């Protein structure tokens, strides 16, 4: 039923239409990319407001209701997990295949062939990717050379002014968590908060776990060196429901008796907890005063008002359990760690649990400072495509000079091979060499420069003057050759992208119809 | 089927239009207020007559309007940085961010891209920054032109405000307060009463740190060596007359009613009557550099916005005893900055050269709102400090007075450096965030 | 030239309906002003000619048109005449201002040169003027009474004035004091008798019973002043009152005398013998067990009263607020002599307290009379005469009516330009030009030509003096010193003087922002 | 002067539109040849100019490239004078076809 | 472009005859500019005959001769140099004739 | 008015406006005069035509039908 005033739209019409869908949200995201590329104005539907160049930023926002064009953002869902950076390379290029293609439809060349001669295209570009390709640890794994990447990465961000500190950490993060032997590096196992106050530069790596959660009482031991941490769901005190206690004292006949039943319980558990050997006492409830005074006697630090899910986090970074309740308690429920401070920040009471191992972790969190808290939010995800970075050189060393060099130069080989294949995929190649040109063709117009005479002066220096690709110069930097400016992107990132934008191709090709009921 | 429903978006052709009519639009909005002869302006809310009132205040004019376009919150919220801050260059810097996105509009015309004009305008800042920073004039002797340098920068932070007409007598009591400071600028020493009756030139001063409170019922006119408990005992919330009692037995002073800024201002600092009220006099006290200025007015309206503007004086005058150095203000600083961009514009690459040349007329366009504000021939005074800034003489500025050039230094003219630091920068990056942006994004609204 | 931002279109805006207030309100003023008509929106229709009258009952939105209706509040409060002078003024500034903002000049130079003629225009008036001496009660008699002979009331101001002649020289310092407070001195007024009865009180007068209280006086009373409403338990909470049996019923009775009389008790060991109940209505201010016990400490019963009637008696008596029983103290206690309430045959029940014995300068006028209106033009009259009384200890002076004023002023000032240099001269003529709207807007309610008149007294002003000015009793122009046809000075200087500084305002506004 | 100043930017605006659009009719970027003229001739270099051969700036005096000066002196009077005839002309009276 | 600039300066309230003002001083230092950059050649008449050259090599530019444009700056020059008085070309005749191509151009 | 008050407050004798942007005003100095007959004649005239023309309060012209 509902085919009344149902949307249709078929034909190569529909094939054209979809293309324009797909060249709107390219043209919008090509200005973004580089690191001279055009912001981005986000109106929250709740009045908020901010500012950003991510890509993937952009498509997450970016509310559109055309078919189309929600394939092209579930793509970022797939290449924020490998490359993290130029999820605008895809799109771009995507839009740059399918702008080509609509010149290949008017002379009556099929979808599917077009599709069919950007697979073989991309075979021949990733081929070429290949060879040209540099390592950089190379059967060696050091920690020199690794740092100087990332340093270069933030440095597209806000965070430029303080992006050498933070890419040390950035590798001992990684090694932390994972070795580089065993290439499998786990963004689950990486955490990243911050609060507002400081400076970027205060940005330190805690291997363990950070909740921003106080101590039971000011008067608690700030240092708990030992490794005995328990974890309870209720404090050590006279058991209290979640909500409210609501107990009936109706004289003092029985004040006098449920204060001795009350007080017999505030000596029994808090003397338990050194019972079952436990230092440490985190509870997701809160202390009475009469508890915190005899925890102080006894010299037990116990933590307040701690939230659901950081009561997961503790128990799985410390290696404990979650104690439903005292009773359950054992030497093997708690937890382990090296030292426990409470860290506050200047004149704020903040007074963050801070859960330090004093030795090589599987889990480290990432505590960011600054000034604004929208520019450490854009500082979280500057460091997500940095943990990319490491982790695309840990799974593979090999890189490809980038700043442009690697698609001018196989836009040369897809343009020679295009001559070997005699078929109608031959329009097809050259078009992809063409798509290929649009990202650096993108990155000189964002820094304000000619784009043809500038793509092109690089193409004849990379077939005349040297057989290494050389870049363009975006950052107007002395001259090209970006080996020398030491702009490299991953050779696993730049496979990705043309694959990724190739398939996207292939899935909008191949679509030639589409049908939803309306409103009846 | 791209956006509909409510979520849309404005392309590049329109989101550059869109970005620019929304902050040009709040920059021509209180332009009129610059200078002492600022125009005032009418405020009423729609739906109600109650919230009728009149003002010339740029900051106030921000502060109350309400926002839909993106582009225009960002400078409108770069600008209550700068009142909540600084204190002063709320308007100037509305002003200076929009006359530069104004005259952008008409660099893009001419395809110029703007990132092409975002570097011409971190070079330009460069200059214009060296500028100040050479003709800046510090005093670290001579505490009695340091003192006159206090009065002249407060005549200018009051200027155009209710206490224009009376700022003489203002002027000795906010200087007075930062000079007996003599250290840290932290302006909650610096308290500020408020009570009715008499006329603006009836403001009196107590150096003892006065209070705005009167305690208890029968309390002792008089305590040696007290020993300060806030929570002598001090307490936020009302002391019932029952424990009143006990603390007079004890010789205990209850000071009862205290409020938020009373805990936080007297945990680091006799009874007075001024204005028909008991009032709080401390002597003696340790870091005894405090003070309390006392205003008197008819009403609190009066009294309310005769805190404002002076506490705005309090904040750059505290940090004019951070920062000695001062330059000249009435076009003088905005005319040498423009000089040196346009000296700059001839040793730069070519597209570099017309987006400076920009950056300098939108300098030339603070005095130019100054004087057309005050009636007089803009189009003569500001050309011709262009002829004599251009030819040594980096003192000559507007005369609001007479409607004429003279040397601010005679005339008794400067403000802070570090105000018009902040004014130029925070200007220049906040228009370089709208150049940045090329695409408004609008979803569907809940 | 292109004028691409066209901000003058708001000064356009604000002249215009500023404007047409004055223009409305012109043809009212003076004693020949033609009546106009006002309709409510329920169906009644009034006639008046009362400037103030017909600009509250104009139901104003513009915001600028609202400044000329609280400019003319200001002139009551102050001089309390020529509240139509000021509006008619400040209209015809705003209208000569839309002839000098078209030839390019600036309102700020405009604002600067207005308040030059403003202060030369105060010279002109002061050098003209007639100083008269404030002890001599002679002037303030026959003042008031012409100038009342020009109000409502022609017959009885020869009562009326001189009552208020004594009220103000009883409470002021002749010829020592320049302020003088009209609160200070309360007009009482009862149906019943005639104008000729009246009674200048020296104490207070007040209006409400002291019923059912059966004291009637108090010698010798420390009267105080409590606004907590005194009666049984309340509370404002969900609460619920226990009864096991008739016994815990009338034990409440018991209990519930007790909290009323726990209160009395302290209120007694003050001396407290008369109490001043705040009027109140959301609840029983004083309830029915309070007036025996009230009457068994013997104190007199005061409630019902207004803020406005306590406020006169603060300054009377010199008695404080208590907002608690536990605030309650002796320090906070005025004085009197006598107590009672009078009731007498058109005077009313009347609260006659003599004898303050504190500091303080007060009294209070009783008045009686027929019907409510006979009574009520009489104390309409008497605050005319307070206020042009008052203009006269402020400013010691007399001035010529018929709108002489004006044209010595706007006759001098022409001169006066003459010598100054700059915008000034055409901003200042102007302002010259704008005060001949008074009197041509006289000689136009007299039936005279509004040009030849101001024309002819032009001249008859550089010859001679202030004196000419038109007299619309004999329809024509006499010489004003003779017809005794004055107003103090007060009136026409604050007039220029709160006038020009709402034209500078209205001047500075460049545009208006709704807010929200 | 003051006023005088504006004006004379408005000469020199006009003389630099010349080799702008001599520049745009050769299809190069004029913005930047133009801009680059200025920046040389304000600190020396009083013998740069268009090169339309190769595309960008070079030395008249090495390349070869000259005009005379009677030439240059009437383009400069002709234009003035005639821009003052029309600049002076404020209404203009149209009278009946025969 | 003088009146294009005149007609943006009369919308700022700027009169014309002020402007006349500022182009006739502008005027002098214009003139001013190019006497201190002309160079003449009293001596050397080589480099000027080179620079005559240049003058029809620039004269001669956006016409039909663009294809021998060598060729005429050496006949334009040439001829010129035989007349060694006044500028009146009617001494100097000119013939019109087909066939060949324009670097036949006889002298 | 600048001129006007300089007659009055500066000096007496009459003085004319610069408008060739000479030295100053008093256009004696300037040698600037005119006529005596060339001024009353101006003002004459000119009353003479304004006259005419508020004399005038019908201009009477019968249409074409």
């Amino acid at each position: 039923k509902d085919q009344d005033r149902k949307s249709r739209l078929m034909g190569l019409e529909a094939l054209k239409s979809h293309i324009m869908a797909a060249k709107a949200v390219a043209n919008t995201m090509r200005t973004s990319l580089g690191p001279n590329g055009l912001d981005k104005m986000m109106v929250d539907k709740d009045g908020d407001v901010t500012v950003t160049n991510d890509g993937a930023t952009i498509l997450s926002m970016m509310d559109v209701d055309h078919q189309i064009a929600k394939l092209m953002v579930e793509l970022s869902k797939s290449q924020d997990d490998e490359i993290g950076d130029g999820t605008t390379g895809v799109v771009v290029l995507a839009g740059a295949l399918l702008e080509e293609a609509e010149q290949l439809l008017d002379r009556g060349i099929h979808p599917i062939r077009i599709a069919d001669g950007y697979e073989q295209a991309a075979r021949v570009a990733i081929e070429h990717l290949d060879k040209i390709s540099d390592s950089v640890l190379v059967d060696i794994k050091d920690t020199e050379p690794l740092i100087q990447t990332a340093k270069t990465t933030l440095g597209s961000k806000v965070v430029n002014s303080c992006h050498r500190q933070m890419a040390e950490i950035a590798v001992n993060a990684v090694l932390t968590v994972a070795d580089m032997e065993r290439r499998d590096v786990d963004f689950e196992l990486i955490k990243v908060e911050g609060k507002v106050g400081g400076r970027l530069e205060d940005t330190k790596l805690i291997k363990g776990v950070i909740v921003d959660k106080d101590f039971s009482h000011p008067q608690m031991p700030k240092k708990v060196e030992d490794a005995k941490i328990a974890i309870l769901t209720c404090p050590f005190e006279p058991p209290k429901p979640k909500t409210k206690h609501k107990l009936d004292v109706t004289s003092v006949e029985d004040y006098k008796a449920l204060q001795k039943y009350e007080k017999e319980k505030f000596e029994e558990m808090i003397q338990q907890i050194k019972e079952t050997g436990a230092n440490l006492a985190i509870c997701q409830w809160g202390f009475d005063d009469e508890a915190n005074h005899l925890l102080l006697q006894n010299n037990l630090p116990a933590v307040r008002w701690v939230g659901g899910p950081e009561i997961e986090l503790i128990a799985i970074a410390t290696g404990g359990r979650i104690v439903p309740r005292f009773s359950e308690l054992t030497a093997e429920k708690l937890g382990f760690a090296g030292l426990v401070q409470e860290i506050s920040f200047g004149t704020t009471k903040d007074k963050m649990l801070v859960i330090e191992q004093c030795k090589n972790s599987r889990a480290v969190t990432i505590f960011i400072r600054g000034g604004n808290k929208m520019i450490i939010e854009e500082a979280k995800r500057s460091l997500h495509d940095a943990l990319c970075v490491i982790r695309n050189l840990i799974r593979d060393n090999r890189v490809v000079y980038g700043g442009g060099a690697a698609e001018i130069s196989c836009a040369l080989a897809v343009s020679q091979e295009a001559d070997k294949c005699p078929t109608l995929e031959q329009y097809a190649m050259r078009a992809f060499a063409d798509a290929l040109e649009v990202i650096p063709m993108a990155l000189s117009e964002n820094s304000g420069m000619n784009p043809i005479q500038t793509m092109t002066e690089v193409r004849a220096r990379q077939v005349k003057e040297m057989n290494p690709a050389l870049g363009i110069d975006c950052l107007h930097k002395g001259t090209n050759d970006m080996k020398q400016q030491h702009v490299i992107e991953t050779l696993i990132g730049k496979k990705q992208q043309i694959s990724l934008a190739t398939q996207m191709v292939r899935m909008i090709l191949k679509i030639d119809d589409i049908r939803k009921p309306g409103e009846s | 089927n791209i956006f509909k429903a409510g979520a849309d978006e404005e392309r590049a052709e329109t989101a550059r239009l869109t970005s620019f009519i929304g902050a040009i639009a709040i920059g021509d909005l209180v332009k009129s207020t610059l200078g002492p002869k600022g125009m005032d302006k009418i405020l009423l809310s729609s739906g109600r007559d109650a919230s009728l009132m009149v003002t010339n205040d740029g900051a106030t004019i921000l502060k109350n309007i309400g926002v839909d376009n993106p582009a225009a919150k960002v400078l409108v919220d770069m600008s209550r940085v700068q009142d909540d801050e600084v204190g002063d260059g709320t308007t100037s810097v509305t002003v200076l961010a929009a006359e530069l996105l104004r005259e952008a509009e008409s660099l893009i015309a001419k395809k110029i891209h703007p990132q092409t004009i975002i570097a011409g305008w971190r070079e330009a800042t460069k200059a214009a920054r060296e500028a100040l920073l050479s003709s800046a004039v510090d005093h670290g002797s001579d505490e009695v032109k340091f003192r006159q340098d206090l009065m002249n920068i407060a005549g200018t932070t009051l200027s155009s405000k209710l206490l224009t007409h009376h700022k003489d007598h203002f002027t000795k009591l906010a200087v007075e307060a930062v000079l007996r400071l003599k250290g840290s600028g932290n302006l909650e020493a610096i308290h500020i009463i408020k009570k009715l009756g008499g006329s603006l030139a009836d403001s009196y001063l107590d150096e003892g740190f006065l209070l705005d409170k009167k305690i208890g019922v029968n309390q002792p006119k008089r305590i040696e060596n007290a020993k300060i408990l806030i929570a002598c005992f001090i307490n936020r919330q009302l002391i019932y007359n029952y424990p009143e009692q006990l603390f007079g037995a004890a010789g205990v002073m209850a000071i009862e009613h205290a409020d938020f800024a009373g805990v936080e201002r007297l945990a680091l600092v006799e009874e007075v009557m001024i204005g028909e009220d008991k009032l709080i006099h401390f002597s003696g006290v340790a870091l005894g550099e405090a003070c309390t200025i006392v205003l008197r007015g008819a009403t609190q309206q009066i009294l309310d916005e005769a805190e404002r503007s002076l506490h705005d004086a309090l904040c750059v005058l505290a940090q004019t005893v951070k920062d000695s150095r001062t330059v000249y203000g009435g076009g003088c600083s905005e005319m040498l900055m423009a000089h040196a961009v346009t000296q700059l514009a001839n040793r730069t690459p070519g597209k570099e050269a017309v987006a400076m040349e920009s950056y300098a007329k939108a300098l030339r366009m603070l005095p130019t709102i100054i004087a057309d504000n005050a009636g007089y021939d803009s189009a003569d005074l500001v050309a011709q400090l262009r002829a004599a800034h251009s030819e040594g003489n980096t003192t000559a500025g507007l005369d609001m007075r007479e409607g004429t050039i003279g040397d601010m230094a005679i005339l008794g003219i400067t403000e802070s450096f570090q105000v018009k630091r902040q004014v130029l920068l925070s200007a220049a990056e906040a228009a370089e965030v709208i150049l940045r942006v090329d695409n408004i994004i609008k979803a569907a609204p809940r | 030239y292109q004028d691409r931002d066209k901000p003058a279109q708001i000064r356009f805006s604000n002249i215009s309906a500023a404007k047409a207030v004055a223009d409305a309100i012109r043809t009212s003023l003076g004693p020949k002003g033609m009546d106009k008509m006002i309709q409510d929106g329920k169906g009644d229709v009034t006639i008046t000619n009362d400037g103030a009258t017909i600009l509250k009952q104009m139901q104003v939105l513009h915001p600028a048109a609202r400044m000329l209706v609280e400019l003319s509040k200001a002139q009551d409060i102050e001089a309390g005449d020529g509240t139509t002078s000021v509006v008619i003024i400040a209209g015809s500034l705003l209208d000569s201002c839309t002839k000098l903002l078209q030839k390019g000049i600036h309102p700020t130079i405009i604002s600067e040169s207005f308040q030059k003629a403003l202060e030369k225009g105060i010279e002109i008036l002061t050098d003209m003027s007639r100083p008269v001496e404030l002890s001599d009660r002679e002037t303030l008699l026959n003042s008031a009474t012409t100038s009342l002979n020009s109000k409502v009331v022609s017959q009885y101001s020869s009562l009326l004035s001189p009552m208020s002649v004594n009220a103000v020289m009883k409470v002021i310092d002749p010829a020592t004091a320049t302020s003088v407070d009209l609160r200070d001195i309360k007009i009482v007024k009862k149906l019943g008798g005639t104008i000729d009865d009246c009674e200048l009180v020296e104490g207070l007068v007040l209006t409400q019973k002291v019923s059912n209280s059966g004291i009637t006086r108090v010698e010798k009373a420390k009267i105080g002043l409590i606004q907590f409403c005194l009666s049984a338990p309340k509370t404002d909470m969900d609460n619920q009152i226990v009864v096991s049996d008739y016994a815990q019923m009338d034990r409440v009775l018991r209990e519930e005398r007790a909290y009323i009389l726990n209160l009395v008790k302290q209120i007694k060991k003050t001396g407290c013998n008369v109490l001043l109940i705040q009027k109140s209505i959301l609840r029983d201010a004083l309830s029915d067990l309070a007036l025996h016990f009230l009457n068994k400490m013997k104190i007199m019963v005061i409630k019902d009263i207004e803020r406005e009637d306590i406020e006169f008696i603060c300054k009377t008596i010199g008695t404080k607020p208590v907002a608690h029983i536990d605030q309650f103290t002796a320090d906070m206690l005025g004085s009197a002599e006598l107590a009672e309430e009078v009731n007498l045959n058109g005077s009313g029940k009347l609260l006659k307290i003599t004898g303050c014995a504190s500091p303080g300068k007060t009294v209070t006028i009783v008045v009686r009379g027929s019907n409510k209106l006979v009574i009520e033009e009489a104390e309409r009259s008497i605050h005319d005469a307070l206020c042009v009384i008052r203009c006269l200890v402020k400013k010691r002076a007399l001035i010529a009516g018929g709108g002489a004023p004006e044209i010595e002023l706007a006759l001098r000032l022409t001169e006066y330009s003459r010598t100054l240099s700059g915008m000034e001269s055409y901003c200042v003529r102007a302002f010259a030009d704008a005060m001949e709207v008074i009197p041509s807007t006289l000689a136009e309610n007299a039936g005279l030509n509004p040009i030849s008149t101001v024309t002819e007294l032009r001249n008859r002003h550089a010859q001679g003096e202030k004196t000419a000015g038109i007299n619309v009793r004999k329809g024509g122009i006499s010489n004003i010193l003779e017809e005794l046809v004055v107003q103090p000075l007060l009136v026409s200087v604050s007039a220029l003087t709160l006038a020009t500084e709402t034209v500078r305002s209205i001047l500075k506004i460049d545009d208006v922002v709704n807010t929200r």
